[PDB]
Formats: structure tokens, C-alpha cells, sequence
């Protein structure tokens, strides 16, 4: 139901 | 308590690290020397050990490290190797699954999605700069990935190319980071030069970069870009590929308030440059996405269906769709009377005309660098930038004008398909290495030979989100061992979205727009 | 930086009838380990990331007994010898600060009587060497007390102890100049 | 592909190519090393690789290299050593003769002389200016050899003397652009 982040890089 | 790491790590070194994270960076340091010795690999850059021991993560991992300083920041780019250790246990998370009025805990294990939180990565970032001494530098993530505990870690060929391929990408975030000129038809656009492409009906599947088997029913091809009467470059050899892409698809039983039942569900599976091109960039792989488009878009993906006719072990046979049809049934497929005809007719009446296309995203795949944006772009507190990313990759691709064909900001790049994906593979007959996909819609039918009451406890398992992942996931692998077998190896999960039918109709008109045209060689069918 | 506020500490004394080995692998005696661990509350720990522990230091104790006539007091006065400081493995450091508080935990080993279990006779063993019976041939008995089987009480052990054992031992320790904390041990 | 391996070879690098090369890399490497050690050899002198998955080659090459910065003119010295392999096909060209009053046509191999064309040349140099960082420099070649695909690699006696006349052969090549004094009859 609900998307968590993680640490990406980068692109931003 | 964990403070204490302050004092515990001010001086002095210590005798630890687990069996596999110890043998891990001994073949590591190993194939980085041999490497260097053919002169395969630059001499460039550092491999580190990152310890569970020495500090904060549940499971240790090698880290494949390159660095520069860009315009005065000094920039680390990591990619990450998981170690998962059988020997090890590391403490489960509760999962409490309110059902409705019952409330029950399952404990379970970490996988690699739990483990790399986001504390996992910062701790990671800590520990490069006490082994590189660059206290003040920025750590790019090229995605964690994981070499899985179950095999023995002599191979070293593929070791070898596990190392060069996460440099690769560390050079090319470094790059993009530098501002290095992205891809675009226009490269490709050459005055004498054009494109064309075909589908690959393989009957055999594809491998990643640990070996593990990959599902893929259709290969798009798309060929190198050029002209007969063009300068031939001396005595060459070379195959005339760009780009490719794996897709698969399945046959999804689907409601309706007329349609048939059943949706051509395209799966993109996997994406890959042509191996004579180095660098991965979301550019390269934006581009080769329009393959899977044109599968559906100006071919058909239906001959993928064809039952492998004189074959009796084929688990997927389309004689399977009788079960769902009207007939309750297989339909015999085995007879010199099942002819083509017949074929198209069950599709006819079974398969909905319209394609949909989506994708697998895995945040540990041989592209995670990139998948990560895509997997963003789904939703979240970044989603805007990562969709802002998307947007300008293929903008660079075409020279600008994606926003022509339609608004970002009110058509989301991909959507949640909602059900995920469990990855693995179980031993056919030979003992040979297979997808686990394989018992999709035809091949459950086939599995439990039309006892429609078991599969459609299987099919609501695999489609119905309310129902808390890890009961699904239960189900799933009880699944496997009843109808697969038990000779099944489970591995890195991954997420399924759906591209939005506006970015796809941007992304293959905005090409061929811009005059890179692309032939069909399969004229007509 | 011990004094969390979501932070407390706790100790064990464990009484195992087992040596430890000192840096090249010869053996240490000793009668009581003493743990002392740091307990955290039920909340966000550094650890939900990873697997952890809560050993801060330790030290060995040998429970010794000196021979004091008096031509009364129980004839043997019990010592705390301490034969073993060491930190948590998690503490790479080394310092008079760290020796000094993990002494307190040798002060602690004689909380109530629990020092005195090292006295206690322990299973099934025939002819063996700590065995408190011993005591009887300096006590009026002048002879071995029968401990090991199934008819000495634990009764009888207390009454051992309150005639030969006075309850109040004297800290002492060993001092190795050429020992890993010789750094701190010859100060 | 050439538009793009411009900028899309700079980052990352490969395994691959032909076995018998890599095999005859790491036997220059370690007769290199011998001859250093023996001091037969200065250890001021570079090797490098010529490949085919990289170069688009037709004969893959091993490169001896030495440097000289000459009156301010950077300048790279080569001495080439082409491999053939008879397991591996090369591209025929077409030779149509005209046979009388009939064109027929016969296809033969490229042989080290149709391989090693002009453009063949100019992507050598390229290849060790990428490898040795001097981009701008001038290159010499200082007349390439070849070790036919026939035989063992077991030779280590000819193949170190192959390295070390290929290190005369490019000193000799520097010490013209230097102006050494020729040799005279006085």
C-alpha cells in the first residue's frame, strides 16, 4: 500500500 | 549502548569478520590483482570488507569502491556485495497482521529489502570513509546488490565479472555526476543510418550476473544502426545489435461488469545494452524499453503462446486455457487435428486484444542504480524526482518535446501493480536451473490438472492485496512444494509496476518523431 | 557517556566451574565471573539494524581462604583475588579509566553471601581438589568432612561455613608486569 | 556503434577476446619480468594490449612501448606483434577475376599485410595514447613482427628475445628523432 525509500543517489 | 561506538571505534584494530565475508574479500582482492595482470582492469581504486562485527548492519558485505573529486567534492561511488552467511542468524522482525478481529504475530527473517534500510546505507557510507580516509566525502549508491550464501565461492570467472561490471557503473555514476554527455537518437541518427528489430520466440532463457535463470517468452531484438553502402570498417566481424529486452507474457484472469477473461499481461523482465557498450545509463535503458512497446505495438506476441506441439512435458501448454474457458477442459493440443486455426480460436474467445505492458523493479538487480529511480517513481517522498529524472532522461534522448505528448505530473511514470514478485528457481529433470514463473496462469491449470478449486486458491493467493504479503507469500512456497516440487531455491524479491500508457505512447512516438526509424523484419507474419 | 537516559546497568555473577585462557592460550583461575552488561529500554535501539550485545566489561575473581590461628574467629578469612580485568571485545581501548571501573566489579562479588558459593561443594566428583570437606582437618574434626555424598545437607555446608569461614573477605589482586593491562597493572 | 563508444567506452571495461592472446600477454609479462630481474632488461619500457572486442582488429596484437619527450615533442615509440590464431576465421575479401572471357570468384583470409592497413596503424596509436595518459603525443612505428598461430607458446627463450630486440628496435627509432649520430665510416 505505501512505498518506502531507501538512500538513491545521484539523480537526487 | 550503541553510542558506545564512539569509544569502542577510537583506536586500534580487531580480530573478526564472519567465515564468508572473510573468503569473500580474499577471492575479491584476488580477481581485482589478476584482473589488473591481463591489464583488464584499471589500477584505479579500492575493494573493502564491511563487518557486522566492526559495525552497524545485520549482514556484512564486500564494498566495490572508485572515487574523484568533482569540481572540489570529493565524490565515492559504492556498489555494495551482500554476504549472506547460512551459519548466521540475524534476530526477526515482528509482523503483526491485524485480521479483523484477530490479531497474530509472524516473526521473520530480514531479507535484502529489510536489511538495506536506509541506516544500513549511512553506516555503510560511515565505514568507506574510515577505510578511505575521506571523512568528507559524498557517497553515490550504484544499488546494493547480493551474492546469495547458497553456492561455493571457487567461480572465480564470475567473481571476476561481478567486479567489473559494479566498476563499470561506479565510473559512469561518477561521469553523470560529472556531467558527461548523455545518449541520443541523435548519436544513433547517423545521416546514412537506420534501425530495425525482431522478436526472438527463444525456447531458452537468459542469465544474470550471478547465473541465476531469468524468464523471458520473447526476446525484442533491436539491430545495430546503419546502412548497406556505408564504409565497411576494415576486416571486422561484429554482430549487428544495439540493445535488447526480455519480456514474458502471461495470461491474467481478470473481472468485467464485451471483453474475453484473460489479459495479455507483457512483463518486462529484464533490459540490457549490447555487450560490445560499456556504460549504463538511464538514457540507454530508457530507449531500449520501446523493444517491449513494439511487441505488442506493431507485432504479435500471441505466436509466444503456440503450444510446443510433438513436446509432452510442456507445463505451459496452451490446452490449459480450456479450464478457465467455458469447456472446463484441456483442449487437446497433443493431436494431428489441433491446428493454428484452433489456436487462434481459443485466443479468440479466452485473450483480450488490447496489450498491457509493465515491468519487474528490483532495488538488488544487476541495474539497481537505475531500477531504484523507476521504483521511486511509483510513489513515495521522492516520487516528483524521480519522476523529474525519468522525464529528463528521455528528453535528453530525443532532444526535448516528451511533455508534447503529455503531463508527467497528472500521468505517473509507473503504477503499483499491488501483488510482488518472490524470485527463484527450482531444478527441472537434468537438474538444470529454472525460473520459478513458470507456474503461471497455463502452467498452475496444468499443475493441478484442472482441479479449478486448488487453482483458484493459488490465483486469489497471487492476486488479492488485502491479504497481508507474508500469508501470501506462505501460500505461495506451499504452493511450489505440492505442484513445482521441492528441489526450490528462493531469491532476491522484486516489485511489478505498470507503465503508464501516456509515457509509453511519448517515448515511442517522440522517437520515431524525431526521424530515428526503426523497420519491422518481420514484414508480415 | 555510559548515563543514557533510556540507559541502565545490570550484573551477573556466574559461578561455572570452567578456566579462562589468557593471550597465548594458558589457563587463568578463577571461581566467579563478573558480567556486567548495559540494559537499554524496549524503544529504538541502534541495534534494530543489527545483532548486538550488552557486555561492557568483566572481571575474574578467585575466591581464596588465609590461614589465621589465634593461640574466637572462624580460623579461615576469604579473599576476593582478582586474577583477570578485561573490557567487552566491542572496546578496542585500553585505559586506567576503563581498569578503574570494571574493578567495581570485584567490589560487587560479595554482595550477600553469593561470593561463598565458590566454597560449595559440586557434582558427582570422587576424589577432587576444592572440596570444602578439606576445612575439617584444620576445624576440631581433624578429618576430611563427608560432602560429596548424598547424606552431607546443605545445612551441614552452612554450618562448615559459620565455624570455619569468616563472612567478611579481604580484595586483593595480581599485578603482572609483562600481562596485556601491564600498561596499567605496573602503575 | 562508433558515434556512441566515444564517450560510452570511457566508463567500465570488459573481460573477453581471444584466450591465445591473453596467454601471450602473460608470457611477455613474465619474461618481462625475468629480464628486469636479470637485469638483462631496464625496467623502463611499458606492454600493452591490442584486442579484437575492443578495436574491431581482424589479428589481435601484444604492443611494446617505449617514451621520450624529444625538444618538447611528446613521443611514443611502438613495435607491434601480431597474433593469428587458427582457430579463429577471419573475413575473406572477395577477388573477382575476370578469367578470360568469365568473371569468376576466389576468397582468401586477409593476411597480416591486408590487416594491417593504414587505419590499422592509426588505431594503435590511439590505443597507447589511451593507455600511457599522452594523448597528444606522436607515435613511431618502429616495423611490427608476428608470432604465427602455429606452435607452442612453450619458447620462452624466443619470446624474450623477441621483447628484448622489439625494446632495441624502438630505442633505436627515439634515438633517430633525437638525432643520435649516425654511424660513419670514420
Amino acid at each position: 500500500p505505501q512505498f518506502g525509500v531507501g538512500q538513491g543517489s545521484g539523480f537526487y | 549502548a550503541g553510542n558506545l561506538n564512539s569509544i569502542f571505534q577510537r583506536s586500534g584494530r580487531t580480530d573478526g569478520g564472519d567465515a564468508r565475508a572473510s573468503e569473500a574479500l580474499a577471492v575479491f582482492n584476488k580477481l581485482k590483482e589478476e584482473a589488473i595482470a591481463q591489464q583488464d582492469l584499471h589500477d584505479d581504486f579500492l575493494v573493502f570488507r564491511f563487518d557486522r562485527d566492526q559495525n552497524r548492519v545485520g549482514y556484512s558485505a564486500l564494498l566495490v569502491v572508485k572515487r574523484a573529486a568533482i569540481n572540489g567534492q570529493q565524490v565515492i561511488v559504492t556498489r555494495p556485495l551482500v554476504m549472506p552467511n547460512d551459519q548466521i542468524t540475524l534476530p526477526t522482525k515482528k509482523l503483526t497482521i491485524q485480521n479483523g478481529m484477530h490479531q497474530e504475530t509472524i516473526e521473520a527473517e530480514a531479507d535484502v529489502q529489510d536489511v538495506f534500510t536506509t541506516q544500513y546505507w549511512n553506516r555503510i557510507c560511515d565505514s568507506i570513509r574510515q577505510q578511505t580516509g575521506k571523512h568528507d566525502a559524498m557517497v553515490i549508491n550504484a544499488g546494493p546488490t547480493v551474492i546469495p550464501a547458497d553456492f561455493d565461492l571457487k567461480d572465480e570467472l564470475v567473481l571476476k565479472q561481478l567486479l567489473i561490471k559494479s566498476v563499470n557503473l561506479c565510473d559512469d555514476m561518477l561521469a553523470k555526476r560529472s556531467g558527461e554527455q548523455p545518449f541520443s537518437v541523435a548519436m544513433l541518427k547517423g545521416t546514412d543510418e537506420t534501425l530495425a528489430a525482431r522478436l526472438n520466440f527463444t525456447g531458452k532463457p537468459m542469465h544474470d550476473s550471478l547465473g541465476y535463470p531469468i524468464r523471458s517468452d520473447i526476446l525484442v531484438s533491436l539491430n545495430r544502426v546503419k546502412k548497406p553502402g556505408q564504409q565497411e570498417n576494415e576486416f571486422y566481424e561484429a554482430e549487428d545489435k544495439l540493445n535488447q529486452v526480455s519480456c514474458f507474457v502471461n495470461l491474467e484472469y481478470t473481472p468485467q461488469p464485451q471483453l474475453p477473461p484473460l489479459t495479455p499481461a507483457i512483463v518486462i523482465t529484464d533490459v540490457r545494452q549490447a555487450e560490445w557498450l560499456k556504460a549504463n545509463t538511464m538514457e540507454l535503458y530508457l530507449f531500449a524499453l520501446s523493444n517491449a512497446f513494439r511487441v505488442t505495438a506493431n507485432q504479435s506476441w500471441a505466436r509466444s503462446l503456440l503450444p510446443q506441439l510433438g513436446k509432452v512435458k510442456d507445463m505451459r501448454d496452451i490446452g490449459a486455457i480450456g479450464y478457465l474457458s467455458r469447456l472446463a477442459a484441456r483442449v487437446e493440443t497433443k493431436t494431428e487435428t489441433f491446428t493454428d486455426q484452433n489456436f487462434a480460436e481459443l485466443l479468440y474467445n479466452m485473450v483480450r486484444p488490447s496489450p498491457v505492458f509493465m515491468s519487474d523493479l528490483n532495488r538488488f538487480g544487476d541495474n539497481a542504480a537505475i531500477e531504484n529511480v523507476f521504483i521511486d517513481a511509483l510513489g513515495g517522498v521522492n516520487q516528483q524526482r524521480a519522476v523529474a529524472a525519468i522525464i529528463a532522461g528521455v528528453n535528453n534522448l530525443i532532444g526535448g518535446g516528451f511533455e508534447k505528448f503529455f503531463d508527467h505530473n497528472t500521468m505517473p511514470i509507473i503504477q503499483p501493480y499491488g501483488t510482488d514478485i518472490q524470485l527463484g528457481y527450482y531444478l527441472d529433470g537434468e537438474g538444470e536451473k529454472q525460473d520459478r514463473r513458470d507456474l503461471d496462469v497455463l502452467g498452475a491449470l496444468n499443475a493441478s490438472d484442472g482441479n479449478i478449486q486448488e487453482w483458484m486458491s493459488w490465483y486469489g493467493t497471487q492476486c488479492n492485496v488485502a491479504v497481508h504479503p507474508e500469508l501470501r507469500a506462505r501460500q505461495s512456497k506451499n504452493f511450489d512444494r505440492q505442484y513445482l516440487g521441492n528441489s526450490v531455491t528462493y531469491t532476491t524479491r522484486a516489485h511489478r509496476g505498470i507503465w503508464n500508457p501516456k509515457f509509453i505512447e511519448a517515448l515511442d512516438k517522440a522517437i520515431a518523431s524525431v526521424g530515428l526509424t526503426v523497420a519491422m523484419d518481420n514484414v508480415a507474419q
